[PDB]
RNA sequence: GGCAGGGUGAAGUCCCUCAACAGAGGGAUGGAGGCCCGCUAGGGGUGCUGGCGUGCAAUUCGCUCCCGUGACCCCGGGCUAG
RNA sequence: GGGAGUAGCAGCAUAGCCGGGUGAGAAUCCCGGCCGCCGUAGGGGCCAGGGUUCCACGGCAAUGUUCGUCAGCCGUGGGUUAGUCGGUCCUAACCCGACCCGUAACUCGGCGUCGGGGAAAGGGAAACGGGUUUAUAUUCCCGUACCGCGGUGGUAGGUGCGGCAACGCAAGCCCGAGGGGUGACGCCUCGGGGUAGGCGGACCGGUCCACAAGGCCGGCUAAGCGUAUAAGCCCGGGGAGUGCCGUAAUGGCGAGAACCGGGUGAAAGCGCGAAUGGCCUCCCGUAAGGGGGGUUCCGCCGAUCCCUGGGGCCCGUGAAAAGCCCCUCGGGAACGAUCCACCGCGACCGUACCGAGAACCGACACUGGUGCCCCUGGGUGAGAAGCCUAAGGCGUGUCGGGGGAAACCCAGCCGAGGGAACUCGGCAAAUUGGCCCCGUAACUUCGGGAGAAGGGGUGCCUGCGGGUGUGUAACCCGCAGGUCGCAGUGACUAGGGGGGCCCGACUGUUUAGUAAAAACACAGGUCCCAGCUAGCCCGAAAGGGUUUGUACUGGGGCCGACGCCUGCCCAGUG
RNA sequence: CCUUGUCGGUUAAAUGCCGACCUGCAUGAAUGGCGUAACGAGGUCCCCACUGUCCCCGGCUGGGGCCCGGCGAAACCUCUGC
């Protein structure tokens, strides 16, 4: 037969890339080389917009002139100073250690394994919340609704992720959704597989219609997985 | 102000719905107008871009909501944080 | 249609040019190589068994 | 042949070729004349002229115009265009409303009204009730301004 | 036209000639305007010009005499008021 | 004007100076069995290699 | 790198009068839109089941019709190969 | 060979006639005149592509849909001149090499490091006018300039000033470092200041017109050098709320308004260049050549060209680097320029012509395509519309001559009485039509429907008033009266309307070449997997796409704007 | 399916269109059900106006066709041809 979308996506061509080159650069924190406990002090210079991000940006100038990008907080203003480390006060926007943040404190942009440099809740909107402290593990609710233990090296900034509400407002038109998803070069528009021909899709036919449960194991090889994958149920409730 | 029941969703007439004008119209008349810098305290805060709220007398800039300065998730962060 | 107009867009670039080494019109301008010796892809001769093109060349037998 | 002398001839002339004229009763001695010499020095005897341009005169459009500034040609038949299209919409608010504004500093300056009523009737200008500088007189002597 | 001039980074210009012609002209444009590093606020006493305008004038036609000519006035204050405050032990 | 490179405009100088006939004296030298050549050709007729 | 000219008139910003427990009327400014007319340029291809059908043409011509500031049209440099 | 001396040499731009010439020979070549076509392209300029088709002389065996004395054909000789135009320099998306890992191996596959390439319309030192040739010219000659490098001699300065300030100044040399600016950016809309071009009046010359009145032609000024204001932004004084100040509009003010002064700061214009230079015209032998004159003023319109400022939109944010200017610091010598004057030097390649109804691709001197890529005078007029016309180009959208010479076909005009009886079907054709005023339904998502429907008027002449404006300048808005015709948006331009039903919500897309749709997409609704060494995917592996990403996220299905709703069954298959 | 189902309206005349009735061969709720303003070179029925569509055809214009000069093919062809 013929390929799926999916499947042309993994040989990773223009049609399916990321224009990272419109991007503002990787945002990510200082090493810890550095870090020791040194509790270097910074001063917020401007607030970007990023095409890449969900979420602005803002550039921070540091002890010795370095320039570097942040996840910008919700209320941060510009000329404020922002402090990383160990001693730094309890403040939005502020990066500390998780056994420096007490049980109820708002968190956002934690770090997995401690020096990796931020990987979960860096979205527009979005915020975890401390529940339990200990020696051996620090415990966070994230934004799915699942608990996550982490070693309490790691590290994590205070406040809320600013830029939420997005979808609050409607998108309108099919032009707005043509821009939005060539901003980010998404497949737009979508098509159906109930509507292809046989050669296309495991639905497909002249008779536009599945003709077998949507629902497909685990187990199934590439080219099969299309519908409801490993669905523990189906329907509304 | 002319129309009764329409407001800046009068752009694009008799098109696309009625829950789907009337959410557009709500939320850009929320936005447009101006609000309270929290340097200041005047009401001459308008957006920049998504995201970014800037006054215009004072030329504070801060970073706040896609569509309105302030969220709810923010103002119990504000509190929560001072307390403790 | 598909016939007598399109052939009016061959005032483009070429796509092939005349080569260093071999001399004939087969180096592709774009992708820096030519289709029949080979140059800018391998030091070596672009040489097939299959192909009739050398043993033309040197007037022997197939 | 006689086009190599004919377009030498237009660009040292500074004409077109369909422009220049050449004498029948010369023919033999303007195809003995190769060089731009040659052509130069026929030219100053006057075997090569130099046609004049023909006109098209704009007589009758000069009366046309004149019987439209005292006032024919300009009935509900001979228009094609809009009103709006005619005469603008935003450019007569424009002249409009400076020329109340002048006026009004004008007065202000020889000394006919105070700040107050200056700036009452800027606003009322600016709200747009006059549509004339004489509506305006109108109003202020109907008032007690003059 | 040639293809370079038809560009629209040449602003070009209609000039009548002695021996009237009426050829075209071709020009680059001017660059912007010197801007306060902190503030943003236009420089006075620098003048607009390319390298080839500006490379014709001496040293005192190209910056006001005083200290920090990259910044307005009021920011040159501030910064001479913050470094006599800060010497005084 | 028209730009070229200078080894592409070095084969169309050879290109052009070969089109020509062949010379008399040869024609009677070889009694009228050298007549033409196979290189022959008219610019709107037969296409060069660029 | 491009898209003659014209129409309608959203938000935003206001003015006047009588008033007055309430309210009732009347005038402007401003220029949005996958809005409108349009053989501007440009793009497309509905009907005549027209002409042609060893053709001007191995898919063209004419009349009629559609879009025409946008999910628009086009150019130079590049990428995806049975 | 027959078909046949037949078809075709029409249709989309119907074009030739008179006189003279050349020549063996002229419907078809040259000169003049009359008559015509194009005229926001059939005119002008120039990419790619082509490659000598360019120029002159000499020819007509073949080519050219006919002829040909002609020629993009044939032959013989010629022709492309740069410090300033472009390439070379920078980097963009992207590509290559070496090392490295994989592969039985490779001319195969791939991450990261180093290095190198990558734009003749992106960034980016520097020249304008006149003349000259058969054919080249911002390249040659004359005149008047500029840029870089290297020097010669002086000077500012080192070791100096004026201003409350904003600022104004010639305001030291040589190496390196750091910082700031510039280069450097989207879409829509509006104001101001200018220019190209055009219109009117006077005057000077020439020309056409039975006189007169009148009409047409010409009346020019480059780079460079030197000179200023506008907006906006600043500096001093000043000291305000029942408020004042201002814009086309938004607006501004004790976080310092009005008002008074000043600084900085565009495009332009003015002056030198530069008037025996260019254009127009007047007088004797006509071979070189002689002499003389004119080159003036006012007033309007005005860009899609240039400069400068505001405002609005983004779940969308609209390049980088070289190069250039300024400041600070460190280290050196005692000299010495970013100022004035003079001298010297500046390599390599391109440069002819077409640029398309005959120089490109399509087998053709092909109604197609590439390129409409950039630009265009007067009238009517909303208008880059259609019609007429100036410049410029053509009579080569390369066969002609006859005719009451029919039938029939192609493209058009008119038709008495009736008015769809025609036909599957009002197919086709016809009707209406521009502008101003009156008047305007059902239904409705209150936005629309709507130019609903329907009705009345419009020319020419003689006058009277209004608006802005200094205007007997220009552009617009009304009134009365007189008069002609079958007919006054008189040609050109220029909607036939209404009432029901099915489908699809709409704008959009589709079977290049028999299907444009009820089919696709769409905003929106709902379901599924996934906490990152994840989920889904490519690959033989190494490695990789989503990922410069982290649940307001990424991936996978179905329905399909909006409104009211969405019932029962888990036995089977999963 | 029987089917031009039956009743009503539209015609002088109705295998049509619209509205209802249920005997649903073989409708039915996100393979969505029922409605819907605005929009459509979609499909279908009626009315006003208008007309050479038609009764019934007629006259005129330009280019071909016909003749003259010139250049000059092809498809096709067992031999022939009441
Ligand atoms: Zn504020
Ligand atoms: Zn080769
Ligand atoms: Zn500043
Ligand atoms: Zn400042």
């Amino acid at each position: 037969g013929k390929s799926l979308i999916q499947q042309r996506r993994g040989k990773g061509t223009t049609t399916f890339r990321a224009p990272s080159h419109r991007y503002r650069g990787a945002v990510r924190y200082v090493p810890l080389n550095l870090v020791q406990e040194r509790t270097l002090r910074g001063v917020v210079e401007e607030i970007l917009h990023d095409p890449g991000r969900t979420a602005p940006v803002a550039r921070v100038k540091f002890e010795d002139g370095t320039k570097k990008l942040i996840i910008a907080p919700e209320g941060v203003l510009v000329g404020q100073e922002i402090y990383i480390g160990p001693e730094a006060p309890i403040a939005i926007g502020n990066t500390l250690p998780l056994a420096k943040i007490p049980e109820g404190t708002y968190v956002y942009d934690i770090e997995g394994v401690p020096g990796d440099g931020g990987k979960y809740v860096r979205a527009g909107g979005t915020y975890a919340l401390v529940v339990s402290r200990e020696k051996d593990k620090v415990i966070v609710q994230l934004p799915s609704g699942e608990l996550k233990a982490f070693n309490p090296m790691c590290r994590a900034t205070i406040g809320v992720v600013a830029g939420g509400g997005r979808l609050e407002k409607p998108i309108v038109k099919a032009g707005k959704a043509y821009y939005i998803a060539k901003a980010r070069n998404r497949f737009w528009p979508k098509p159906r597989g109930v509507k292809m021909n046989a050669v296309n899709h495991p639905h497909g036919g002249k008779e536009h219609h599945i003709g077998r449960p949507s629902t497909v194991s685990r187990r199934a090889p590439p080219g099969r997985k299309v519908g409801h994958i490993a669905a523990r149920r189906t329907g509304r409730r | 102000g002319r129309t009764t029941k329409v407001g800046s969703a009068g752009r694009f007439g008799p098109r696309y719905g009625l829950k789907i004008r009337r959410r557009v119209a709500a939320v850009e008349a929320r936005m447009k107008q101006k609000h309270v810098c929290p340097v200041c305290g005047r009401k001459a805060v308008r957006r920049i871009s998504t995201g970014i709220w800037q006054c215009q007398k004072c030329g504070a800039t801060f970073a706040g909501g896609a569509y309105l300065p302030t969220t709810p998730a923010g103002k119990v962060a504000k509190r929560v944080t001072a307390s403790k | 249609g598909a016939g007598t107009a399109p052939k009016g867009k061959r005032n483009r670039t070429p796509t092939h040019i005349r080569c260093r080494r071999c001399g004939r019109r087969a180096f592709n301008v774009k992708k820096g190589y030519c289709a029949a010796c080979g140059f800018g892809r391998s030091r070596r001769m672009r040489k097939y068994s299959w192909s009739h093109k050398w043993r033309k060349k040197r007037n022997l037998s197939y | 042949m006689l086009k190599t002398q004919r377009r030498i001839a237009a660009e040292l002339l500074k004409c077109g070729e369909n422009r220049i004229w050449i004498d029948p009763e010369r023919i033999e001695d303007v195809a003995a004349a190769i060089t731009r010499e040659d052509i130069k020095r026929l030219i100053h005897d006057g075997v090569i002229k130099k046609k004049p341009i023909k006109g098209q005169s704009r007589a009758r459009a000069r009366a046309f115009q004149e019987a439209r500034k005292k006032g024919r040609h300009r009935g509900p038949g001979s228009k094609k265009g809009k009103k709006t299209a005619r005469m603008g919409k935003k450019e007569v608010w424009m002249m409009t409303i400076r020329a109340l504004r002048k006026e009004l500093r004008k007065l202000k300056a020889e000394g006919k009204l105070d700040a107050h009523t200056y700036r009452r009737l800027y606003i009322r200008a600016k709200g747009g009730q006059f549509k004339n500088k004489r509506q305006l007189y109108m109003f202020m002597q109907e008032h007690g301004i003059l | 036209m040639k293809p370079m001039y038809r560009s629209r980074s040449w602003r070009r210009k209609y000039v009548r000639t002695p021996g009237g012609r009426t050829v075209i002209h071709f020009e680059r444009r001017k660059p912007k305007v010197a801007h306060c590093a902190m503030c943003g606020r236009p420089l006075n006493g620098v003048p607009r010009g390319r390298p080839s305008e500006l490379r014709k004038l001496p040293k005192t036609k190209k910056r006001p005499e005083r200290p920090y000519p990259n910044l307005c006035p009021s920011c040159m204050r501030k910064v001479m008021k913050a470094q006599v405050r800060a010497s005084i032990t | 004007a028209r730009n070229k490179p200078f080894a592409k405009k070095l084969r169309l100088a050879k290109a052009a100076k070969q089109n020509r006939r062949v010379p008399v004296w040869v024609i009677v030298k070889t009694n009228r069995k050298v007549i033409t050549h196979p290189k022959r050709r008219h610019w709107r007729r037969t296409k060069l290699k660029e």
